[PDB]
C-alpha cells in the first residue's frame, strides 16, 4: 500500500486542471505570497478534507520511513508518472498563506498546518533536499504561521493542528542542521516563545533529547524540547545563539509580558506562569548539567541583564529570589 | 518626504542583499551539483584502482 | 530684515544641531575602512603565503627534476618515477593560481629558497588568518564615512 | 615493472581517503549514501567544475559577489525592520 497508497493520495492531488506554471511562478517570487489558488484543485482537496490529508500521511509514511527510502523512492515513482513535489509544496504553502489571514475559519487552519506539517514529511526523506524541495522564505513563513494560527470548540483543533505540525517538525529537527541558517534562530526560538503562553502546563517537566512527539502534549513543553535540540553546537553556533536565546527567555522569566520597558504592564500573579518558571528554571538546570562550562559565562551575562532591568514589585522580587 | 528616499534607499539594500543570496544558493547549488559528481568520481576512483 | 535674519543664524544652526551622531558614525566607518585596508593588506599578505606554498611546490618541483634528470642520466622506472611524482605535484600546482585576490598570487618575494616556502612558518599561516578572521567578523563596512 | 606500477596505484588508493582535498575523506564527511551512484539521472560533464584541480567554476562569480564585506543582512533580515520603521511612520 505504498505504491498503490502514494497514487490513492495523488488523484485528490494530481488533478485535471493542476497550474504547474502557478507553481513556477510562485518558485520565482521567491515563495514571499501566494496568489489564490485553482477552485478545481481546492474543491478536490475539500471534497473529502483533511481524510485526504491522512491519506497522504499514508501515502508518505513508507516512503518516509525508509523501506522505500532508496531508489525506488518518491522521486522516481514520480518521475514514472509524471508527479512533481514542487506543486505539492506550492499546494502546502498556499495552505500557509491562507492561515497567515487573521479572520479564517478554524478548518482551514486545520488544513494549513497538517499541509505544513506534510510538507515537512516530505522534507524529512533523505536525500530530498537536495532535489530542490527546501525554500527557506517559505520554510520562514510556515515557522510564522504557527504564531499566526489565533483567531485574529475552535481552539481544540487549532492546538489539535498545532501538536500535528509541531511534532512533525520537531521529528524533522534532528536530522537538519542549523549550521547555514541562523535567521530560524531568531524566528523559530521567538514563535516558541510565543506559543508558550497558550496553555497552563500543571507539571514541571525534565527536558531532554529524548522527549517523544506524543509524551508532550503542551506547547511550553515542545517548545522548551526545541531548545535542549537548539543546545547542540551544530544546531547553536556560537555564542551568538545562545545569547540571543538568554535574551528571549529573559522576557518570560521576568514575570513580565511580551515586549520591553516599563510601559509594558507587568503580570498578574497567577500560579500558571509560577509553574512555568519553575519550568523554566528545571530546563534551565538541565541545560546546565549538559554544558558544564559554556552556559556558566553567559548565564552570568543573562544575570547581569537581569539586574539591568528590574521592577520593584514584592511578588516579583520573592519569584526572581 | 526625508526619510522616504532613505526609506527607498533601504529597500533598494535589503532587496540587492536578497538578490545577492538567491545568488549564494543558487551558485551553491550549482557547485552543489559537482559535489554530487565529486562523490561519484570519488567512488569510481575507489572502485577503479581496487 | 533682522527677525528674518535670525531665523537664517537658526537656519545655521540646525543644519548640523548637534553634529555628534554624524561624527561618531564616521568614525566607526572610518574604522571600518581602516579594517577594510589593513585587513586588505593582511589578505595581501595571505595571498604572499599562499604564493611561498606554490613556491615551495615549484622549488620541490625542480630539484626533483634536477634528481630525476641525474636519474636519467645514469634506472629509467625510477627516472619514470621521479617524472610521476613530478607531474603529480604539477597537478597539484593548480593552486598557483591563487583565486582570493588574482598581486602576490604570481609576484614572489626576494628570498626564494627560504621565505618561499608556506609548509615552514606555521605562523604565517596562523596568525594572518587569524588577523584576517578577526577582521571579518570586525567590518561591517560602509563608505557612509566619506558619504557623512 | 608492473609491482612498481602497483605501488603507484597502491599509493593513489589509499590517498583517496583520509585528505580533504582527497576524494575518499569528503565521501567519508558529507556520507551522501542517498545515492549510491551519486549520478542522478545522466552525468552532465567534468568541466564545470574539477575535483583534482579545483576552483575553475562560477565560484568566480562567487567571488565577484563577495566583493562587498558589508553587512546589508540586518536590512534583508525578515523583520523588515526599516520597512516596519516606514509603516510605523506612516
Amino acid at each position: 500500500v505504498a505504491l498503490r497508497g502514494l497514487g490513492s493520495g495523488l488523484q485528490p492531488w494530481c488533478p485535471l486542471d493542476l497550474r504547474l506554471e502557478w507553481v513556477d511562478t510562485v518558485w520565482e517570487l521567491d515563495f514571499t505570497e501566494t496568489e489564490p489558488l485553482d477552485p478545481s484543485i481546492e474543491a478536490e482537496i475539500i471534497e473529502t478534507g483533511l481524510a485526504a490529508f491522512t491519506k497522504l500521511y499514508e501515502s508518505l509514511l513508507p516512503f518516509a520511513t525508509g523501506e522505500h527510502g532508496s531508489m525506488e523512492s518518491i522521486w522516481t515513482f514520480f518521475i514514472e508518472n509524471n508527479v512533481s513535489h514542487s506543486t505539492l509544496v506550492a499546494l502546502f504553502y498556499h495552505f500557509v498563506q491562507i492561515v497567515h489571514k487573521k479572520n479564517v475559519s478554524v478548518q482551514y487552519r486545520e488544513y494549513g498546518l497538517h499541509a505544513a506539517g506534510l510538507y515537512f514529511l516530505l522534507l524529512e526523506v533523505p536525500g530530498s533536499v537536495a532535489n530542490q524541495v527546501f525554500h527557506p522564505v517559505m520554510f520562514d513563513k510556515c515557522i510564522q504561521t504557527l504564531k499566526k494560527s489565533w483567531p485574529q470548540r475552535d481552539l481544540s483543533q487549532i492546538r489539535n493542528a498545532i501538536f500535528h505540525l509541531l511534532k512533525n517538525f520537531l521529528r524533522l529537527l534532528p536530522k537538519f542542521s542549523l549550521k547555514e541558517k541562523p535567521q530560524c534562530v531568531q524566528n523559530c526560538i521567538e514563535v516558541f516563545v510565543s506559543l508558550t503562553n497558550f496553555e497552563p502546563v500543571l507539571h514541571e517537566c525534565h527536558v531532554t533529547q529524548a522527549r517523544a512527539l506524543n509524551q508532550a502534549k503542551y506547547i511550553p513543553e515542545l517548545a522548551y524540547y526545541g531548545l535542549y535540540l537548539l543546545c547542540s553546537p551544530i544546531h547553536g553556533e556560537g555564542d551568538k545563539v545562545i545569547s540571543c536565546v538568554f535574551h528571549q527567555m529573559l522576557s518570560v522569566i521576568l514575570m513580565l509580558e511580551v515586549g520591553e520597558g516599563s510601559h509594558r504592564a507587568p503580570l498578574a500573579v497567577t500560579s500558571q506562569v509560577i509553574n512555568c518558571r519553575n519550568q523554566a528554571v528545571q530546563f534551565i538546570s538541565a541545560l546546565v548539567d549538559e554544558l558544564k562550562e559554556s552556559i556558566f559565562p553567559v548565564v552570568r551575562i543573562l544575570l547581569q541583564h537581569i539586574c539591568a532591568k528590574v521592577v520593584d514589585k514584592s511578588e516579583y522580587r520573592t519569584f526572581a529570589a | 518626504e526625508e526619510i522616504t528616499p532613505t526609506i527607498q534607499k533601504l529597500k533598494e539594500e535589503r532587496s540587492s542583499y536578497l538578490e545577492y543570496q538567491k545568488v549564494m544558493r543558487e551558485i551553491e547549488h550549482l557547485s552543489r551539483l559537482y559535489i554530487a559528481y565529486q562523490f561519484l568520481l570519488a567512488e569510481d576512483t575507489k572502485v577503479r584502482s581496487a | 530684515v533682522e527677525i528674518l535674519n535670525e531665523h537664517r543664524g537658526e537656519k545655521l544652526n540646525r543644519v548640523k544641531m548637534v553634529e555628534k551622531e554624524k561624527d561618531a558614525l564616521e568614525g566607526e566607518k572610518n574604522i571600518a575602512i581602516e579594517f577594510l585596508t589593513l585587513e586588505n593588506e593582511i589578505f595581501r599578505k595571505k595571498n604572499h603565503v599562499c604564493q611561498y606554498y606554490i613556491y615551495e611546490l615549484q622549488k620541490r618541483i625542480a630539484e626533483m627534476e634536477t634528481q630525476k634528470e641525474k636519474i636519467h642520466e645514469d634506472l629509467k622506472l625510477e627516472q619514470i618515477d621521479g617524472h610521476i611524482a613530478e607531474h603529480n605535484s604539477k597537478i597539484k600546482y593548480w593552486h598557483k593560481e591563487i583565486s582570493k585576490i588574482s598581486n602576490p598570487i604570481e609576484e614572489i618575494s626576494v628570498l626564494s629558497p627560504e621565505d618561499l616556502e608556506a609548509i615552514k612558518n606555521p605562523d604565517s599561516i596562523t596568525n594572518q588568518i587569524a588577523l584576517l578572521e578577526a577582521r571579518c567578523h570586525e567590518m561591517k563596512p560602509n563608505l557612509g564615512a566619506i558619504a557623512e | 615493472k608492473i609491482k612498481e606500477l602497483d605501488h603507484n596505484i597502491s599509493k593513489h588508493k589509499r590517498e583517496a581517503e583520509d585528505g580533504a582535498a582527497k576524494v575518499s575523506k569528503m565521501l567519508k564527511d558529507y556520507d551522501w549514501i542517498n545515492a549510491e551512484r551519486h549520478l542522478f539521472g545522466q552525468p552532465n560533464s567534468a568541466y564545470d567544475f574539477k575535483t583534482n584541480n579545483p576552483k575553475e567554476a562560477g565560484q568566480r562569480l562567487q567571488k565577484l559577489q563577495e566583493m562587498k564585506e558589508k553587512l546589508g543582512r540586518n536590512v534583508n533580515m525578515r523583520a523588515m525592520n526599516v520597512l516596519t520603521e516606514a509603516e510605523e511612520r506612516y
